[PDB]
């Protein structure tokens, strides 16, 4: 019987309960994104890693769901390496920021993929 | 101004027995009949009763210094030995006005009778009377309408009014309740009523009863040309339900509703009295459960107190006993709380039970209602005890008649009008009452038939609370 | 088939004394101590009580033939003479379930207790016990929260809960009232209390007290890190005012409010209890006036009847007596009705006062509250008599400490916890209670101070209500 | 979007035992389940307001619990508070307090509650930003048999119209009856704008929804971690998977039992994204994840040979 | 008195088949016509109906130790075979009163009749009669007026 | 007269005002738990040792009433020693956490014992 840790066990939605992603594994997800013809975008947040409710308590309302967009969504991106190169660029400009990769489906107008690409130190 | 704090248990008489004190006119006064446990001085008993009903606890508390206790403390100011009884004293207590919430009979009883009656130090306690100062009387709305407006609203003058409790107490259907009301009212009765325990039940739900009682009441009024009323019980487990019944009666446009103010409570009764004044609805008050409290002389709370509490809380009628009936009422004590309910000023009279002089600063009178085990032979005596300002209620008396309700109602109305007529011509109802009843049987077969059935029926027992 | 109407009085025993009756499980059962006047047969007295509390009256009414009276009549199914008494009897009356309005303790008392105690034919009448059938129990909401949910909401396990009642009873300003609560609560007392007589008054208005008491309880909670309550009194003159106070306490987020259910009345209490259920608020019930009803053996209603009613009406706490304090308390009688309030099932125990077996079909339990003339020396006895599921209240005990409230709270908290440890470790509290208190004084500066102030204080007067 | 959960099926639990828990133990159970990685917990369909647990107490304790777990996980958590009741008034009082609590999701049983109360509640949830999870209880009285009754696809289209954000769809592989091709058909009716007629999947008519939002199919009932590759492959990412016995039956407790189901699902999502076939590699994908996850490794040992295989009463 | 928690599936019949049980007057009784699938014993099917209608699920859960399941469990107290039928039986299930919400037919049906009818192990299920206790009857208002008042 | 301290006087409910427990005293408590046939369980919290209100102000609502559960309530435990070793295992893994021992009654479904058994440093 092993007790699940209660401290510093912050999580990051999809794949965060899995072992940390290798660079090859991160590329695999970006390929699953591109093969599904979903638009890749990069999103980074420094101030608030996780959700909070400062401004309102209304059902469905939370703060911190929105993050800052890196550049623009890469429409027409046929190459996985652009997403990878953009990640390294986002990392170098914002080393202390969480960064995550999101996939846009135009037909359902919902993100189909979101996973954390980079975590700053202490995380 | 300030004295040291010593933590300790003191005698209550050190602070709460003040035989020199002069009662302020704003004070509430209380007469408690105190029966101490053997070996407790009478002065400690008086002081204990005054202290734990006002500002006192068993040991000395430092917060007492923060306030001016002498301004707020209840005071035992007179101790009187009750003759013929060892270890019984009548302890007079005064309470400063500021101790009481304005308009709350609830609050007043909570202080005066909340915890003191269970103190180990006393074998027994009884509250016999209260003097309620006029300045507190003015804080209560009192009866919604009162004696004058109700006679004016009903166009009924010059006689006691007449009522009938529908029997069986429980188990009649709504429709049969209405057919009962109509026949009772068409025979000359002014009022019918729901029994006190008739609220809403699996055998008869209230909205059905109210609806049927309305039709019957109105049919009876058209045939007679005389205004008619049926007390509809609004007593309920919650105030939401109490209002729901009161609201429908207002929609029905009926004259009068009833409440059981002890079993429903003073909080809900005061709510209901204010709705009645707001919607022009008469309030008839049943005194159910008073005898648990007031039957016995050694312990409890005499009906005088609860009857005054009702005048403040609010009711246009209140049951007062019959003296001659099946329930206990001593003539002289009943005459005293009748004048407390009906009149503006009552001077103190120990012979009639009144320990204090009470003024009502124009708070309207309450119409005393005599009900229970009374029949046509009791009518001369009832007219004499209660006077014109009363309501005489015959339940068994109407429905027990052999020809039916409508003949039974004619007997009681006839009996009453013959008593009023003879009283008005100068005869002594006490001495001549039977001669007047007998005279009226010569021209009223309805009365003649009621008289044969009940001719021997009396209620004559030794009392449990005489003066 | 039907029997002809014959007008006239008949003996009650002819239809209402039924020794052959086998009680249905749905019937409400009633245990009456009956004292007939001279010349009255015990059977006639018991049948009179059952008649005029259910369907009967003093003379035969024709309308009985429209209903099936045998189905709805209250019945005296047993008469048992009292030990060492002549002309006093124990009469058992069974009332059919249809007589009673669902969800109304008001209606239940109106029928069972409304007029019987006033009858001229009875010297005295006392209601000792009521057996409420499970099918009637289900119709009431019961305690808003109950013992389990209250402990869970306050996160307080393993000991009796501790309180003090602010003194002086009346006369304190709102700011001073609050200053007292914080000082008391920081010393470790779980609850502070508005006094039962403290509503809204010239010396302290309710909203100011509510506000200041709120600040004090939260500040004390932050210092202690233990959840804290202060019972705010919603007892008022009208339902509207009662509600107004209950809504404000809901705005403040405080956990507990209180009501005086007897002086407020059952109708108002049920309404409040329904509001507390809906808004998460704990409801503490004070039994003010009960001693006017329940002190005497010969006449009245026993508190076990009134305690049952509050469980049905609704309350999370109810005052239970201390046995060892200033107000009357009998260990064996108390131990019976503390179980009736606390548990689901109670076997009839004539030695402990329980005349019938009572089951609550999972109706939540009521927390028994012990208050009145109790100090730290009383702590071992209290903890044993009432057990973990109780609330101990030391108003005089907390504010009578020479060092102050916060010390006076520590003394009672240290006393109980030291008593609790001993019981856990196997020491007998009755035998060693003083020795457990005495060890605690050696390590506790505050508890020592308390112990010398009240070492000699004991209430030992002969009791007026014995089984 | 409101919950910020993308890329995978959502994970739920049904608190057990079905009836009998106190409000506080309901909340300890909710917190332990939610902190292990489950997105949602839920009131069982029969849990309304009862002598053992009154709703307002439940709502409060469950609210504190989901906020504790959400604070420590960094992820939005939800508990379906049951609004089902005897009257519309009681139903509203329940939905009203949920809103005061600011919680994300309430639930109704629309067949035992009825369509009139359900459309009332649906309209309240839209007005107040509340998600509505619909339990299909009593349906099988109507839709189990081929000769008599209504098929659940009629009742499913009725719920999409009446209004619901979730509807129970069946597990196919679990303890309750569902045929894979039929369940695939009414799921398309629940999620998409257009479904062509497919007699092989029980679709007798072409149906268009004219941009009415889709409903999330919910898979619940006797499923465990070995069923996870099959559920993910059947239902896709737009679904909710609900493990009651799967979480609470775990031998280490609810938080470990939550971690097992969250680990298992994400290992399937990764494998599927990498291109592996969930139907063919399901056992190896769970098994490979057991080497690094002890919680997953414990649950597997307990529910290894547990399957639900029986003749179906209603096949195409 | 506690029993150790053991994770894993057990048969329904061990906990929820009680031929010995004597029904209380507070209990709700239900008469189910049960048609088990081939290879399913009648006792298991009757006990499965009770479990999944009241307090049970497919596998053992630890939370059962906090409550008294025996006070809250529904029980198959009797099983009688149907005339002229094979693998069809009349199963009698007793549900305690506390399981049900006062005044709510919705709750009564959600427990008794909510999920059992879809179970795979069952070919068919019918609910024939309900014995509603009087204590539960009293919680309901019933007809607004009824036959007498209507006439 | 002695003034009760204001600061660092946080308390821990039952037995907290009592002087600190000897290992013998703790064992006698769990012996009282087991002899009553209640079921022992152990709870730990690091971040929020005292009650607070963050998410609601409604009556009867507070945060920090819920602590984390160490393993599972030891059903079928007759051995105080097993309870005592379980406390030790919790401490080694959670030295900075408050830890409490509680006891469950199944008949009433109410915890019948709660007492603090370990405190982090400074407390
Ligand atoms: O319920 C009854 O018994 C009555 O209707 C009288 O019945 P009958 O008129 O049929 O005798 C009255 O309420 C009692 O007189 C109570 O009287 P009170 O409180 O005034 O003493
Ligand atoms: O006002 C009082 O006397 C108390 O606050 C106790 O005072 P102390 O705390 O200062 O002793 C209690 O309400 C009484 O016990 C009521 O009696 P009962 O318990 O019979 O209801
Ligand atoms: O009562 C139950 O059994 C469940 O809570 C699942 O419990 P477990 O997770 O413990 O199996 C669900 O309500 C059913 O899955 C609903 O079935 P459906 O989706 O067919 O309506
Ligand atoms: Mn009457
Ligand atoms: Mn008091
Ligand atoms: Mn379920």
């Amino acid at each position: 019987m092993q007790v699940w840790p209660i401290l510093n066990l912050k999580k990051y939605e999809t794949l965060s309960y899995l072992p940390p992603l290798t660079t090859d594994q991160l590329a695999r997800q970006v390929d699953y994104l591109l093969n599904n013809k979903w638009v890749p975008c990069l999103e980074f947040e420094t101030d608030h890693g996780f959700v909070y409710r400062e401004h309102h308590n209304s059902p469905g309302y939370y703060d911190g769901r929105y993050w800052t967009m890196w550049k623009l969504p890469m429409f027409g991106c046929t190459d996985p390496a652009q997403v990878l190169n953009e990640l390294e660029e986002c990392k170098k400009e914002y080393p202390n920021a969480f960064i995550r990769i999101i996939g846009f489906d135009s037909n359902r107008e919902v993100q189909c993929i979101s996973f954390i690409a980079y975590k700053p130190a202490g995380y | 101004a300030s004295v040291e704090f010593k933590a300790g248990v003191k005698d209550y008489k050190l602070t709460y027995y003040t035989p020199e004190y002069e009662t302020l006119d704003t004070d509430i006064l209380a007469a408690f009949r105190v029966s101490p446990q053997p070996g407790v001085p009478p002065e400690e008993a008086g002081a204990a009763v005054a202290a734990e009903s006002s500002t006192g606890t068993w040991t000395t508390v430092w917060t007492d210094g923060l306030t001016n206790l002498d301004r707020y403390k209840g005071r035992c100011y007179h101790i009187e030995p009750v003759a013929g009884e060892e270890n019984q004293y009548i302890c007079y207590v005064a309470y400063p006005l500021d101790l009481f919430e304005e308009g709350s009979v609830t609050n007043m009883f909570t202080s005066i009778v909340g915890n003191v009656f269970g103190f180990k130090a006393l074998r027994a306690l009884r509250l016999e009377d209260l003097r309620i100062p006029v300045a507190y009387v003015k804080t209560f709305q009192g009866p919604p309408h009162g004696i004058q407006v109700e006679r004016d609203k009903l166009n009924k003058y010059g006689r006691p009014l007449l009522g009938c409790t529908i029997k069986p107490k429980l188990g009649l259907s709504a429709k049969n309740y209405g057919r009962a009301v109509y026949e009772c009212l068409r025979g000359g009765l002014d009022f019918t009523k729901d029994d006190e325990n008739v609220n809403s039940q699996p055998f008869m739900r209230w909205r059905d009863r109210f609806l049927f009682c309305a039709e019957a009441l109105y049919k009876a009024q058209a045939e007679t040309g005389e205004i008619k009323g049926h007390y509809l019980n609004a007593t309920a487990g919650t105030c939401e339900d109490m209002m729901k019944r009161a609201v429908f009666a207002r929609e029905l446009g009926v004259p009068i509703v009833m409440h059981d103010y002890l079993t429903g409570g003073f909080t809900a009764n005061t709510t209901l009295s204010h709705y009645c004044r707001d919607n022009g609805l008469l309030l008839h008050i049943h005194r159910a459960m008073h005898a648990v409290i007031d039957r016995q002389k050694n312990h409890g709370m005499h009906f005088r107190v609860l009857a005054k509490a009702l005048r403040l809380s609010g009711g246009d009628h209140i049951h007062s006993g019959t003296v001659v009936g099946k329930l206990e009422g001593e003539r002289d004590i009943t005459l005293g709380f009748v004048d407390l309910l009906r009149d503006d000023y009552t001077e103190k009279d120990r012979s009639r039970g009144i320990y204090f002089t009470q003024s009502w600063v124009s708070t309207p009178g309450v119409l005393p209602v005599a009900s229970g085990g009374i029949h046509v032979w009791h009518m001369p005596a009832l007219t004499e005890i209660f006077g014109d300002d009363s309501v005489l209620q015959f339940g068994g008396g109407t429905l027990g008649h052999p020809w039916g309700n409508a003949p039974g109602a004619v007997a009681n109305r006839v009996a009453l009008e013959a008593c009023v007529q003879a009283r008005n011509e100068g005869r002594d109802l006490a001495r001549e009452g039977n001669t007047i009843i007998r005279e009226a049987t010569k021209w009223s077969p309805e009365l003649a038939a009621a008289c044969e059935v009940w001719k021997e029926i009396k209620f004559e027992f030794p009392a449990m609370d005489t003066v």
